[PDB]
């Protein structure tokens, strides 16, 4: 009943430092590993300490330093900390190959051990973002490994959505052009968040205008451990990570779905108001709470996946779903009825001391597939094409080995994803 | 005389996990094993659901089975894990997730063969096996998956035995599966050919009744699957204890069967009322068949007085007149003859049992076969369709090698139960 | 009625540190010497094992024998090292180093003959012996090695005792020695015609049922000798004490060979089940007898079903009924008529003694001649082939001398063992 | 149940110093040799002290005298302390002739004596270098006297494996050659370790990037401890020397096991790190173990040799062989099955006082014999003939009385050797 967490990049990594502090939060365990009190996360020792099962890689040393010298520097074991020393410089072209495939093996024997570790590996995810260069380029590298030896478990990945107006990485369409092309075909199921669509809901359901990563990388912590350790934890309707996998990817393709959280509210919206698990699902079918920037509306539901925490009635839920399906202009294709996974853990929902969202008794987390999600290709094919017809930057990459033809290709390939996605739209 | 027990999936671990506790509460058996009951009766038939172990043990005649051994350990965590013994925990380690394919064809089948060992010993445990029971999910992967795997094998061990299933049938507003009529599609192709009863059980119609009649708004799945407990453990006491009419389960099978294929079971309970009402209410047999008739009393999403009525079983515990029930059950059928079928003259039969379940004076238990559940079988041969087209999930499926014309055949088996629902709808 | 043992090689004193640590329980002797128990049957029949030195000491009646002080050291360190004489410890000096040339033909047996001297003063001291028994390994230089060259010589002074030994025998996962399969074909090739009767036991299989049934995580080699020896005590206290049915071993080797050449035994054991589970077991003759037939709880890697059975033996420790017995033994030969051989009609036969092994109400010990035996000794006997093409530490023994026609004999006789099991596998 | 230890040569010495001294640690021996507590190596007299039944030949002074001035020099006798003036300087030529054949009468009546205070002489272990003078030359003089008198008793032999890239002795190729020649021949089997492997075990799993010898035959001291130490206290299944040998060499020829040594494990990767006896010898299997440089998966396995120390239980043990058996790509020669020895002492483990290694609870060692030893030879081979072929350095020798034509058939001998590794490698 184990599984793996990989943290790729300094985004995977940072969030990863957010992950596994809620974590201890979530048990009590101190920074040197002492846990007075979940195993299927972590490895015990006989000093009652235990290690998080998860792997560490950064090919510049400073964030994994950054861990090194924080005060989760006694908790992570020294081989998990995994660091080279140059980077992949926003460019798949070195993340994948030139640089990252050089480490690769010392970190894949890494995770091998742990699989050894593991009893009854479930499987894994990896965090990571959709343009670096290690966040997207070696996160594939690994796909390609880890799907070979690891064909049966489960490869849940959770990326970083290249926000649309904002993107330090001018390549960004390239290498998540890159990425698609070898990603699609390994894993089993990407997630993936926008930054920029979080910083409103941390402006207007937290009234927060200064997001930090630090702060936005709390929220996207809560969303992942209520699917990680409240998926472990007991509850009515306890549905495992293969579950999650085998109730929400419904094609060979892949599938990518968006991830809606609702509660998000700061301590003073909370006062004077009552959320019931209707009002707090309703809130989770609002554009508003869309963690992606892509509009709900446009398009039509595939999947829909509804995870509860603390204090919920199934009672409730079935009349919170009722309306769902009813009341609301949620459109959805044709082949899907309505099967909504829900999972009901009686875990309540944890908050990070010193965080800004409001103790709440009850939560849910949505994660849902939408045929919206082409308009979001759409953004990176013009992105693409406009850099590539002009051949900006071209030669950071062909310098490395990277050839023309292997780019438009992924294209499209890109476009062949957004004409399933077309064909899903159309109804049968 | 004897009758072994399994459940499979979250479900059926769950509710058996709630019918046990109700059947030692029946017997007076203690939570960790022992028999501290008080009454002559309590012991007398034990034997067809415990074993006495030395030391004055019992041992629930049933086995525990399951991928995933939280769920498992969960169960053995409360009161009544620690009666089963730890040779009725049979289970593996990576679940099915909720994959017929994986469960039945795949995966799960390669548990089946410990179990069915386990089955093996208990059937020579037993003196002589009456039947066997199995709680399951139709839309789960072991409940249903390799769920009913053993049941064939089982069926084929036991061709004499009494194989009879209860399980959750999914509701139209809650699936959580995407693939969940896919997979009850697949165990009706299976089940229905190779059990010889089948209970329909629906949560959404459980949860109007929990607030319909009994008012309630906490009910968790616990309080639901008492409810259903309720109505299992309804059935079998009859048969163990004394009454006054015919108190065998085969014979409430031939009685409730009038065709191989169509045999389906709408569960009802009564009474069935909050507590304020129960100082307005009055304890008559009428009162029960009042209850029972109730459509809302159901247990099944389904309305019987939409379709015919081909059986119903009237099912009575505690001292009631052998004129009243006769009187009431024809007048049930006078009054409602508009639903009942004209083939069977006199389509409302009884039993009777001296015992009342505790803490009530009389309570009756409502076992009906109306053309009225074809109309689910339609809604998840629809739904399938849909999917089937899709091939939606069915790259997991067929990725563990369910092939496609099998669902084909097996679409074509639930339209057939719909067609032969028909042919006696009439 | 009497009885010599003799242990020999690191396996075979410490087994015998925990058999004869058995038998002084089962009689109340204490470990430093004296008989401190009660009950009559205790001392009744002690002379078997014990001869009663002045001041009420008792001498176990066996010979320690290695060729390593310190092995002895340890064994005489503890409890029960202090009933044996100083004069039961014959020994040398330098090891054999698990090495049959050494052990047997060469340097081993210069110490024989000071073996066999104590034998004889044995033998002398019993007023009649039933026979003898060795305990050793078979791939071990002393165990085997020395251990075999002694039995040929106790034998040809005594043809009308019994011969019988327990080895252990290499498991298919954890052989020690390069070598041992070549010292066990030398083994088999001088053992079994020169013994009655061997019986097979395989540490893996040991270490399966430990944690299999026995739900433990830390046996060390004297838990599973543990279990050896209750098959061992279980065989002779029988014959020892009052019982039923009949109660000598030369009769229990008659009944076990039917044939000159195919004596070996796979040994099991009945109760044989943790704890925990011991609150949910219930204590009849059937229920031994499920333990008994189940091949997992066989403490030799072997299985009874791929094979034939030629011959069955249940030996019963405590009060049972005879009918109860019969009928059981009688439905196991009904149910598993498929694995019995044709040409012996009712092939199981039984024992029984009424005195129950301490701490418990009953038990059971099953020993079984199937033609199943024949896939160890094709294991061993094709590893043989491989090694002796290339002279596998052959330098060492034929350094000592061994010439390698005497081993291609030895790969004769394991293949005749084999071809004879097949002729009366049929 | 007696043995002798022989130390030749510096390193022979040097080595030795920290075995006795581990041994000491074994017992807690005192400088003086009083004990206040392992007499199958160490002979007592009337005041309790022991002396370790052992040899030390130096043909230069400074060595013995570091031990004669140390303060295990009170636990030596001066006897056992044997120095000549002068050395062999690098060369088998005095070292085995000239020099130390004048010397080796003394040495050996000093053996003898002690072999006279044996009981029962199980047999000895000599501890040198394969390419210096006395390390290699000397002792294959030694060797061909111990085997007349001694012919049953256990001849081991313990050497350095000369480093493929460093090397401070450039007629070393020369000095091997002669050795294999002469010791193939007499003794019964030789062990080896490479320094430069050595070095990167010290940098990778103690994490130390500066060893000295003194902590390099600390590892080893560890190693040697564990089957010389252990072997004679107590277990479950307790090996003798004479049983290593019956159990580790499978032809006449000899045969040369390697060391593999796990666990090998620094203080801090000790900590948040739960070892198994299956997880330690997973690592024992691992390339990065292994004490030689020469590859595991290389070659065929041949045999192989385990031992435990401290929290063994031979149930794990199992379950740990089933797995490198069947889990493993380790490759194994057709002859054999795979017996492999288990050794399990109840013995714990121990550690140096001020040393690297980490406590630990359990350890072991293994043994192997495998086919890609004749590259090491290989490796022997070409310097031999580079050197041979111009005749470098060929007067050091020649004015000692060598022969050139010697020099050849010793090469061809080694041929013959590697001749031999082939034909096992062919499998039957
Ligand atoms: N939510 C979140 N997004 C982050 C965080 N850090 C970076 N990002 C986003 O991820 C992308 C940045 O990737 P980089 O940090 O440039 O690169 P990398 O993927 O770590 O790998 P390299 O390019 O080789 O350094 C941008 O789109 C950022 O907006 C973080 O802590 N949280
Ligand atoms: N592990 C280890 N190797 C050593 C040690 N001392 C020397 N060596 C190695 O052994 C070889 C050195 O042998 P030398 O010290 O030159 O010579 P010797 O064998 O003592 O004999 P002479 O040549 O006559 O002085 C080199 O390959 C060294 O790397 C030591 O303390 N430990
Ligand atoms: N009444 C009832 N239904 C349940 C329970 N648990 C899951 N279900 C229903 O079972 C279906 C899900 O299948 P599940 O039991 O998770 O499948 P499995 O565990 O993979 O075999 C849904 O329709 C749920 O409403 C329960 O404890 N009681
Ligand atoms: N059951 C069991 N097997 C043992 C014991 N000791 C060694 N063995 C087995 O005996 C074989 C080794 O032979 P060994 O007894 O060392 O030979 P010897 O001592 O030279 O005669 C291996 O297969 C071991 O598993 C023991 O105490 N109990
Ligand atoms: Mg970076
Ligand atoms: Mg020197």
């Amino acid at each position: 009943r184990e599984c793996i967490s990989i943290h790729v990049g300094q985004a995977g990594v940072q969030i990863g430092n957010a992950c596994w502090e809620l974590y201890c939060l979530e048990h009590g365990i101190q920074p040197d590993g002492q846990m007075p009190s979940f195993n299927t996360f972590f490895s015990e020792t006989g000093a009652g300490k235990h290690v998080p099962r998860a792997v560490f890689v950064d090919l510049e040393p400073t964030v994994i330093d950054e861990v090194r010298t924080g005060t989760y520097r006694q908790l992570f074991h020294p081989e998990q900390l995994i660091t080279g020393k140059e980077d992949a410089a926003n460019n798949y072209a070195r993340g994948h190959y030139t640089i990252g495939k050089e480490i690769i093996d010392l970190v894949l024997d890494r995770i091998r051990k742990l699989a050894d570790q593991c009893t009854g590996l479930q499987g894994f995810s990896v965090f990571h973002s959709f343009g670096g260069g290690t966040g997207s380029g070696f996160t594939s590298l690994l796909m390609e490994r880890l799907s070979v030896d690891y064909g049966k478990k489960s490869k849940l990945e959770f990326s970083i959505y290249p926000a649309p107006q904002v993107s330090t990485a001018v390549v960004e369409p390239y290498n998540s052009i890159l990425t698609t092309h070898t990603t699609l075909e390994h894993s089993d199921c990407a997630f993936m968040v926008d930054n920029e669509a979080i910083y409103d809901i941390c402006r207007r359901n937290l009234d927060i205008e200064r997001p930090t990563y630090t702060n936005l990388n709390r929220l996207i912590g809560q969303i992942v451990s209520s699917i990680t350790a409240s998926l472990r934890f007991d509850g009515a309707l306890n549905v495992d990570l293969t579950e999650f996998q085998t109730n929400l990817v419904p094609y060979p393709r892949g599938h990518f779905p968006l991830a809606t959280y609702a509660p998000v509210i700061s301590a003073e919206k909370a006062y004077h108001e009552q959320l019931s698990v209707a009002e707090i699902t309703n809130a989770c079918f609002e554009p508003a709470n869309q963690m992606v920037k892509c509009d709900p509306r446009h398009g039509k539901y595939m999947a829909c996946c509804l995870l509860y925490r603390g204090d919920v009635v199934p009672k409730d839920v079935n009349a919170a779903i009722a309306t769902i399906k009813t009341k609301r202009t949620i459109q959805f294709v044709d082949w899907c009825p309505t099967g909504f996974k829900v999972g009901i853990n009686y875990e309540p929902p944890t908050v990070v001391p010193g965080g800004d969202l409001a103790k709440v008794q009850r939560a849910v987390c949505m994660l849902s597939n939408t045929t919206a999600i082409a308009e979001a290709w759409a953004r990176l094919d013009h992105k693409f094409d406009l850099m590539y017809a002009k051949r900006a930057f071209v030669h950071w990459y062909v310098g490395e080995g990277m050839e023309e033809g292997e780019f438009s290709e992924a294209r499209e390939d890109m476009a062949a994803l957004e004409k399933d996605y077309e064909e899903v739209g159309v109804d049968s | 005389r004897e009758i072994v027990h399994i459940q499979a999936g979250q479900c059926g671990n769950q509710i058996g996990a709630k019918f046990w506790e109700v059947i030692s509460d029946e017997h007076g058996i203690d939570p960790t094993g022992s028999y501290h009951g008080d009454s002559d009766l309590q012991l007398e038939r034990i034997n067809v659901y415990y074993n006495e172990a030395a030391g004055n043990k019992y041992v629930p005649r049933a086995i525990l089975v399951d991928l995933e051994p939280g769920t498992m350990d969960s169960v053995r965590s409360g009161p009544f894990g620690q009666i089963f013994r730890p040779d009725n925990f049979v289970f593996g380690q990576s679940g099915a997730g909720n994959n017929w394919a994986k469960g039945h064809y795949t995966e799960g089948a390669e548990l089946v063969d410990s179990v069915l060992d386990v089955v093996r010993k208990e059937s020579e445990s037993c003196d002589c096996l009456q039947g066997f029971q199995l709680t399951h999910s139709l839309g789960g992967g072991t409940g249903s998956g390799m769920g009913t795997l053993l049941i064939s094998k089982i069926r084929e061990e036991y061709p004499d035995r009494i194989m009879n299933t209860f399980s959750v049938v999914p509701s139209p507003k809650v699936s959580d599966t995407v693939v969940e009529p896919y997979n009850a599609t697949l165990s009706v192709h299976q089940l229905v050919e190779n059990t010889d009863e089948t209970y329909c059980i629906d949560n959404e119609a459980l949860y109007d009744i929990c607030f319909r009649t009994l008012k309630l708004t906490t009910p968790t799945y616990g309080d639901l699957n008492h409810l259903v407990s309720a109505t299992m453990s309804g059935v079998t006491t009859c048969l163990r204890f004394p009454g006054q009419l015919n108190a065998d389960l085969r014979k409430l099978a031939v009685n409730m069967v009038p065709f191989p294929r169509l045999h389906f079971f709408m569960p009802g309970f009564a009474p069935l009322t909050s507590r304020g009402s129960q100082q307005y209410r009055a304890l008559t047999v009428p009162e029960l068949t009042q209850q029972m008739f109730d459509a809302k009393n159901m247990m099944a999403a389904c309305d019987p007085r939409h379709g015919r009525y081909l059986t119903v079983a009237a099912v009575f515990r505690g001292r009631m007149s052998m004129k009243e029930v006769d009187e009431q059950m024809l007048n049930v059928q006078n009054k409602n003859s508009s639903y009942f079928v004209e083939w069977i003259p006199n389509n409302v039969k009884t039993a009777v049992c001296d015992i009342p379940p505790r803490g009530l004076k009389m309570s009756a238990t409502f076992i009906g076969n109306s053309t009225a559940i074809q109309e689910l079988f339609k809604r998840i041969s629809e739904q399938f369709t849909a999917m089937f087209r899709r091939k939606a999930f069915l790259h997991w499926y067929t990725g563990e090698g369910m092939d496609e014309m099998e669902f084909t055949e097996a679409e074509s088996n639930m339209n057939d139960l719909v067609s032969e629902y028909q042919q006696y709808q009439d």
